[PDB]
Formats: structure tokens, sequence, C-alpha cells
């Protein structure tokens, strides 16, 4: 049997969702990570930082019901 | 029995703290709400459903545990397939004695 | 293409019972009296079959 074993763990600061002009952005697949400067989105099994854009996230509701939501910005490609 | 109890306690603690990642390899820490979100995402339901109804889901979880406890405090035959083993062993030895 | 394949599986077999007294001593009183001290052996077979 040939198998894949992950290794070399690293700790990050995470959030459930992000608020942006009164709307909540949840990731499609992946997790929100913080690297000391800004917030990125990454896959759970490998570390590959990506910029949080509108393609990465989706909108559901306003920001007064989710516990632990934070303020950040979302880059629109225009 | 103490060793088996320690094994089950370690498994429940690892599930409640690390989730699912300690079987593939080294344990990865994760808060319980995000793990619940992944479990919800695995059955085809988006994770905002968890994040907007967390109080109700937690209350239903606690109520179900309490109902299991109340079901197990009353005398019943829930563990009836563990009694058959000890009955069969005792009856076989007594059958040799009577034989 | 769409294909349909058949698969057959057994589920149960025939339920059976035996009677020690008739198999060993058919309508004989003396044989039944002689068999009387083997009763523990016969109840084990009936328990297994049930
Ligand atoms: C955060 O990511 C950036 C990528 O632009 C990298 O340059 C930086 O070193 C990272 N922060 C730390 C603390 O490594
Ligand atoms: C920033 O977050 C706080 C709570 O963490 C919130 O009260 C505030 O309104 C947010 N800022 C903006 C501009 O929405």
């Amino acid at each position: 049997h040939v198998t894949y074993v992950p290794s070399q763990e690293r700790n990050f600061t995470t959030a459930p969702a992000i608020c942006h002009e009164g709307k909540a952005y949840f990731p499609r697949e992946g997790v929100f990570v913080f690297n000391g400067t800004s917030w990125f989105i990454t896959q759970r099994n490998f570390f590959s930082p990506q910029i949080i854009t509108t393609d990465n996230t989706f909108v559901s509701g306003n920001c007064d019901v989710v516990i632990g939501i934070i303020n950040n910005t979302v880059y629109d490609p225009l | 029995d103490d060793m088996i109890a320690a094994y089950t306690a370690a498994l429940v603690s690892g599930t409640a703290t690390a989730g699912w990642t300690f079987g593939a390899g080294a344990a990865l820490q994760i808060p319980f709400a995000m793990q619940m979100a992944y479990r919800f995402n695995g059955i085809g339901v988006t994770q905002n459903v968890l994040y907007e109804n967390q109080k109700q889901i937690a209350n239903q979880f606690n109520k179900a545990i309490s109902q299991i406890q109340e079901s197990l405090t009353t005398t019943s035959t829930a563990l009836g397939k563990l009694q058959d083993v000890v009955n069969q062993n005792a009856q076989a030895l007594n059958t040799l004695v009577k034989q | 293409s769409i294909s349909i394949t058949t698969e057959v599986m057994p589920v149960s077999m025939a339920k059976t019972s035996v009677d020690c007294n008739m198999y060993i001593c058919g309508d004989s009183t003396e044989c039944a009296n002689l068999l009387l001290q083997y009763g523990s052996f016969c109840t084990q077979l009936n328990r297994a079959l049930s």
C-alpha cells in the first residue's frame, strides 16, 4: 500500500467568517488563516496561501449572529 | 478494565480535541465548531447552517446525551447480547459437571 | 451502454428438529428406561438445534 503522510505542522490563528460592509463571507472549501500581517485562505491538508477574493468565498447573512467574526477586506478583481 | 477505560478516554479526548486527523498521522488541533462545520460540509450541507444555528444544535446534542443517560438508568434488555456470552460459558462448564 | 447484472445469494436454510427417544428406542420401554441416564446429552442437541 502506497500512502500519503502529512508532516511538519505549523500553528496559525483562524476565524470562522469575515465581515465586509455588513455581509458575512464564508469559505467554499478551506480555512481562514492569519500569518501576522493579513488573512489568507488555504486548504486544510497542505499549506498554500491564497488571497481572499470573491471567487474563494460566498455570502450568507449579516454580521450579528456568527460567534467570532472579524473585520477584514475582500479583494474584488473588477 | 481500567486499561480499556483509559483507552476509551484517550480516544474520546482525541476526537474532542483533534478530530479526525490523529488517525492519518500526528494530531492536528482544531476548535470544535470548525470540526462540526467540516462534518456538516461532508454530508452536503453548507457550513453557514451550522454557524447560524449553533445554539439549537448544541442544545439538541445535550438533550440527546441526557436522553441516552435516562434510557440507560432504567432496567431493560439493551445489553442483552453481552449476557448471553457469560450464560453460555457458565452453562457449558456446568453441563460438563453434570455429564 | 446501460447493463443489468444478476446476483444470487442464500439467506436461510431449513429449520429442523430431532427426537432422541424415537431415533434411539422406537416404541420400546426397556430401551427408554436404559436411555433415561443419558438425558443431559440429548437436551444439549435440542438446545443447539433450537
Ligand atoms: C506571511 O506571508 C508572506 C507572503 O507574502 C511572507 O513574506 C511572510 O514571511 C509570512 N510571514 C511570516 C511570519 O513568515
Ligand atoms: C469591527 O469589529 C467590531 C467588533 O469586532 C465591530 O463592532 C465594528 O463595527 C467593526 N467595524 C466596522 C467598520 O464594521
